[PDB]
């Protein structure tokens, strides 16, 4: 992933998060607790549902066959004919491997900068209470109780109040 | 606290530009393999040729007699059809099908020929009917009595509609000059079709040949599209097959070749011989003629789309 | 301090891999629409055709006296082009067209043709020319006298340039057996060209057929091209349109079909029938069938290419 | 936004900023101002220009035509000219909707990267002397007078001179 | 401490999607243009036609005695190839020499005719073989006494085999009607041959025609695929070359045009005329002709593909 | 580059670096050295050799040769097949050039990435002991010698150890 998140200095992901794509996993003085996090998760499927939607269209366009299954037409016009179908095929084919192999290669690397854009939301968020390990998690320099915890879920974390006393 | 991702046990193995079977956390298909046997005909106007052939619906073979004049959205062809009568050939035939394929249907008009000083049955076994007759849309002008002489005859119509005809005619090829001189006069024959932007001439052939159908002469057919206000000259003297009437093209109209049933309970675009690809994914590996509004066919039998994060698991 | 970016109150919608409509701040268009409905000539030696058919221009009908040798770069056609003066046809017509449209032009030269016993004159009222005549880069070969008898024969060309040669040579259908053996002598004519890699023959085909431009009879001229060093040799037997001379492309060349005027004071290079592409762009919407050096046609009207950021309006 | 600079912690643009691409805003003990950066801005253009190029090309492939307006070909050949012509059709449209569907979302994605490439040049900048709010905004910790906000903008920015005092 | 990248001195120009001549630390290029003149044979069972001319493979002119049953994956045509014997042509040839090139080989296996009251020698010093004789597939039926009077004749075979079958036979076409009521009886001369889904008649053209190696007179092949367990019936009077024996294609092959040298050391599967194309690479620039498992063919000479990062020089 | 890494707040490279594709450059008490970093590398280098890999396929789709270069066919078939092989050819090229130009884009941008994606390693990992300038080096504060440098290199540099001494 070219975020160098996903798969990346977060090392493997939650299998027990199937709230959402994204979500956050705390460890404050009582109790742990792992919730999704709707904002990032909406905003990866939208887009993934997006090219997925660009995909599914309808081809308005309508070929008349001009072949004979059944009676042979003339065996010059024939390989023409062909000779030019496969020529076709062999285009369309290629195309349709490089644009399913080219948006893939984007799709995944979609999900890395959104994983990354909220890592980098929780940091600056934080601003200075707190420090950044490696492993993706923030070791807050201050009792983060469950409400404190989830302060920070849901953008309401006002690091001052806890800044000196951190 | 920390903020990670999700992540499944079993992933689902995709195509990127720089790897290859990389486990994401979710894909889906995007090559149709799908097929339904039947034809999905609902809500369209259908015709299935069955015995008939395509072509026989213009000149009126008893296998056609219940369509000389059809309306349709979809026609259909069967391998059983044929669109003759007496042994023959229809000259440039393909090119027809293609035509009448899309032409939504036909509607028969007289051509208004009169004749006189010959005979105008000239039927055969061939083409059994009511014990025994002739095409139907046809007339075999013959020589009153035998060994005869078929008049310097000329007749000539006019497209006087909006929309081009279609314009038919038939060379017969007595299987023998003995036949040929008694059926018709006697000497060279010359049938001149002539129209604005055509102009062909045709002479008769008559010659030892197999006996197809009981007959070992031949009846070949032959046409013409006749543009809006143009005439049509027709300049023969026996060996002739004329056209009783022309035939214009009612529109739109899809022509398919299936050995698979009619079905009017599902819907699709996309026809080919052994059913209808109903999907909506861009790329088929199912048939490569198949027609309609169809996915674009390729070689590949399966092209995944990731819909999800690579996939880690624990 | 702060550092953000810019962005305007209406911006311009487009399309990405992910989203549909999204506003940018600035987009451009990548499929033309405009046309210019005039042939852009300038610079270019250009030739109207006019009434001459193009391929009059090979035979030499009254249409096209002053075409019977011409340089050009652009050649045009117009609907109103006629090939002919004496009713027929061209066989294998269009693929002469397509050759000549890029001859670059025509360059005459004798075939070396002189006869014997026989009269070179055959003129027709269909040819109307200085008061009747026949086309100009042949020769009607006839009977000299009434019922007479034509000759065994035989004339022969070489083609001793370094390019290849187009011959050109005519049959001619009678009205009836009658005129036939008036023109020409009696019996069976067979008309036989051959060349090292060509080798057809021809039979008329004299009896009733309409009367166009006062005559009933037909004249249909053939074709072949000449290889270096080759030679062409004619065997006939009467009615045979002799080519008094051969023709030699001068080079490059295009040829189009419209019906606009031309115009010397634009210049273009994707021509089509009314008128001419000129943009950079990379895709077209006008006309699928424009040739020259174009911008590839497609079926949308509209390819937004986005030329700034996203736009976020206050 | 791959980056998620633009359209992302950085609410809307500046409809005001009709200078350049991008650029400072700031608010100094007098007056605030604000100035567009032709560092970035130029960087994006020259690059979204280069497209832009690369897409206005000449296709010196000159074809003759095939078939006829007046007096039509053939029907048999006719139509597999056609069906030919079409394919064609089919194909070279569904390219020109990739390309420029697939251009733009780079194009977009480009921007982002050279907005951020510029927040993250301040910020380094900087160093410890200022903090990072999340709005992209920098409080700089001691008096920046307009001398010292263009400072920053020229990249003449000594932290050190207000090192301590800040 | 500090963290950089590479770079070296002299980098590689490439084109990206937003620039033009890049360096960047590494590229490699992605049409090939080298070639290789000799046809990579090895391991093929490979057959080069030389002087025989792949269509007379089935016929049997003297410079095919060698070929008349070949096995096959790779076959050549040489510009030297002739597939003829008395001057003449074969009737939709390029046809047949897209079957038969990809044949496999033939097998022959006779027609199972004999014949009565006729002769079957007709030789010709045109067809020099062991001191002038015939084709070799072929007969050359003849009417018994000069002038004679070719029987009602009728011969006719039936493919009993799983796969279809070719057939051939010869239209003779004198140079004269003197020549022919000698040749073969006096009269119209009618060969109908007839099948299934085939049925032609052709008639001779005798008469004046130039003197190509020797005779004056001319022979034109004509050919249909039968199809298994269906019959085919010649109806003639004369002027008939008969069909000896018949043709089965033996499975898989591969037909080219070279002028090159064969070579049996090398391997390559994308021939052309020369040479072969010996590449992994998916564009080449060198013949837009090539044939077999190719790289596609481009305009460009090169289209490098980076490798590496940007190169920054110090 | 999309990350305004390589060819950004990165000068230039270094040409004495022939070990690998990135590398740390220190300069302790003692002495310096250039070490290149093999994961990094490797890591690039393998994904580039994807894409080359992936272009690198056999069409195995077989093509019999239709036209004739002894004995040309006829001239009205001959045009169409010609007329037909161009378009093809027109396509191909268009195709061939698209492919090769975004690959390489990608290509590039993959490297800036990869380069980003170590320093950012490297940062976190050094924690609050050592600061950003702003040309890609770290000031280490406290004496790093050859064994600490490198210390940080194989990723095993514990910043607690030297934390309050910095
Ligand atoms: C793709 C398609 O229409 N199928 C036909 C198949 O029925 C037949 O076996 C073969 C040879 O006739 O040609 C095609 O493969
Ligand atoms: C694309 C083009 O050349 N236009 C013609 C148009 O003039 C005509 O109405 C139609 C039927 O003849 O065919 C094409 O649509
Ligand atoms: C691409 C290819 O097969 N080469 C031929 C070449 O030999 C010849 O000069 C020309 C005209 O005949 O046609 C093609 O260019
Ligand atoms: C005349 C002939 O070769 N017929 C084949 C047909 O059997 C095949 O289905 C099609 C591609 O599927 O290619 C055609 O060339
Ligand atoms: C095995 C599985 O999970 N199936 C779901 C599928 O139903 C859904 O359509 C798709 C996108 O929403 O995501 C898949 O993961
Ligand atoms: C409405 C408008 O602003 N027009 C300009 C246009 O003139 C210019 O060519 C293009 C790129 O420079 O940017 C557009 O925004
Ligand atoms: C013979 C025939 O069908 N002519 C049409 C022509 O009218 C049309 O313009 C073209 C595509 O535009 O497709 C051709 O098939
Ligand atoms: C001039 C040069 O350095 N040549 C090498 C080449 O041998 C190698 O195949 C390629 C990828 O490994 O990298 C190139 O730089
Ligand atoms: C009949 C004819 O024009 N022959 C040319 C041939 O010489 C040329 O090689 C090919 C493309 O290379 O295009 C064909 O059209
Ligand atoms: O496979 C499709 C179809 O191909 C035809 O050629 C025959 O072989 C059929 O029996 C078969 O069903
Ligand atoms: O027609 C399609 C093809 O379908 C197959 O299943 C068989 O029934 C064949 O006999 C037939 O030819
Ligand atoms: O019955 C299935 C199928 O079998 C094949 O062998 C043919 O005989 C077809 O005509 C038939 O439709
Ligand atoms: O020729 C193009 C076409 O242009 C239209 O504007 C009309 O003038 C038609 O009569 C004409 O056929
Ligand atoms: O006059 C415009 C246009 O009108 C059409 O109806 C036709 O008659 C064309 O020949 C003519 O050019
Ligand atoms: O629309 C293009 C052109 O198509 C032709 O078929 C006629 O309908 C013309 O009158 C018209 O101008
Ligand atoms: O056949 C290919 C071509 O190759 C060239 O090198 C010359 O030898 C020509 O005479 C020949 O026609
Ligand atoms: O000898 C090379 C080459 O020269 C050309 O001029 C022709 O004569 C070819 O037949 C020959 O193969
Ligand atoms: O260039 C390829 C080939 O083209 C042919 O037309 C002739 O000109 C040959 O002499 C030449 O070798
Ligand atoms: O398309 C409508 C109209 O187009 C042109 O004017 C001609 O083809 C007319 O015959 C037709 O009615
Ligand atoms: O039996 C599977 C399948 O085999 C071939 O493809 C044809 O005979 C088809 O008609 C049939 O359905
Ligand atoms: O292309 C130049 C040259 O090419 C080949 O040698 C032949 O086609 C020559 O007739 C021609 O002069
Ligand atoms: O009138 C608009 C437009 O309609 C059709 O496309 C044709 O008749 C054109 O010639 C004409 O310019
Ligand atoms: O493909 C194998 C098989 O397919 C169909 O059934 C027919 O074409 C058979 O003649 C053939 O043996
Ligand atoms: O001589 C270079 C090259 O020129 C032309 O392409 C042809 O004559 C080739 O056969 C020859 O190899």
């Amino acid at each position: 992933g070219l975020f160098g998140a996903i798969a990346g200095f977060i090392e493997n992901g939650w299998e027990g998060l199937i709230d959402g794509w994204y979500g956050f996993r705390h460890q404050n003085a009582q109790g742990e607790g792992t919730a999704a996090d709707y904002k990032s998760t909406q905003s990866a499927i939208d887009q993934i549902t997006g090219k997925l939607n660009r995909l599914i269209e309808k081809t308005n366009q309508q070929f008349e066959l001009i072949d004979n299954e059944f009676t042979e037409v003339e065996k010059q016009i024939g390989n023409v004919i062909n000779w030019t179908r496969d020529s076709m095929t062999e285009v369309w084919s290629y195309n349709a491997e490089l644009l399913v192999a080219m948006e893939n290669q984007h799709t995944i690397d979609l999900t890395d900068s959104e994983m990354n854009k909220l890592y980098e939301r929780v940091k600056r968020q934080l601003r200075e209470n707190a420090e950044e390990d490696g492993t993706g998690c923030f070791e807050i320099f201050h009792k983060c109780d469950d409400d404190c915890m989830a302060s920070i879920r849901n953008n309401t974390y006002d690091h001052s109040r806890y800044r000196e006393e951190a | 606290i920390c903020l990670g991702h999700h992540a499944v046990s079993n992933g689902t193995k995709v195509n990127t530009l720089t790897e290859r079977g990389v486990e994401v956390v979710n894909a889906t298909e995007t090559v149709e393999r799908t097929n339904v046997p039947r034809i999905c005909s609902k809500g369209k106007r259908t015709v299935d040729l069955g015995q008939c052939g395509l072509l026989g619906t213009i000149t009126g073979p008893p296998q056609c007699d219940q369509f000389l004049e059809f309306s349709a959205d979809l026609i259909i062809e069967r391998r059983e059809g044929s669109d003759v009568c007496y042994p023959g050939k229809f000259v440039n035939e393909e090119a027809l099908r293609q035509i009448l394929r899309e032409s939504g249907g036909i509607d028969k008009e007289t051509m208004g020929f009169t004749y006189s000083g010959i005979r105008t049955n000239g039927a055969t076994s061939a083409c059994r009917r009511s014990g025994s007759s002739f095409y139907a849309e046809m007339k075999w002008l013959l020589s009153n009595t035998d060994n005869a002489a078929f008049p310097q005859m000329t007749k000539s119509y006019k497209n006087t509609r909006k929309d081009p005809a279609l314009i038919i005619w038939g060379i017969h090829h007595s299987g023998s000059t003995t036949e040929q001189t008694k059926l018709y006069g006697s000497g060279n024959k010359l049938i001149t079709v002539g129209s604005s932007n055509y102009q062909q001439s045709f002479v008769p052939s008559p010659g030892a040949r197999p006996q197809v159908n009981g007959q070992s002469g031949r009846i070949d057919f032959h046409w013409l599209m006749l543009n809006p206000n143009d005439t049509v000259t027709f300049s023969f003297n026996g060996a002739f097959i004329a056209p009783d009437r022309a035939s214009f093209l009612r529109g739109k109209s899809m022509g398919i070749q299936s050995s698979v049933q009619v079905d009017a309970n599902c819907e699709g675009d996309c026809y080919h011989s052994g059913g209808t690809i109903i999907s909506n994914l861009p790329f088929q590996n199912i048939n490569s003629r198949a027609v309609g509004k169809c996915p674009r066919y390729v070689k590949q039998e399966s092209l995944m789309l990731a819909t999800g994060m690579k996939n880690v698991p624990e």
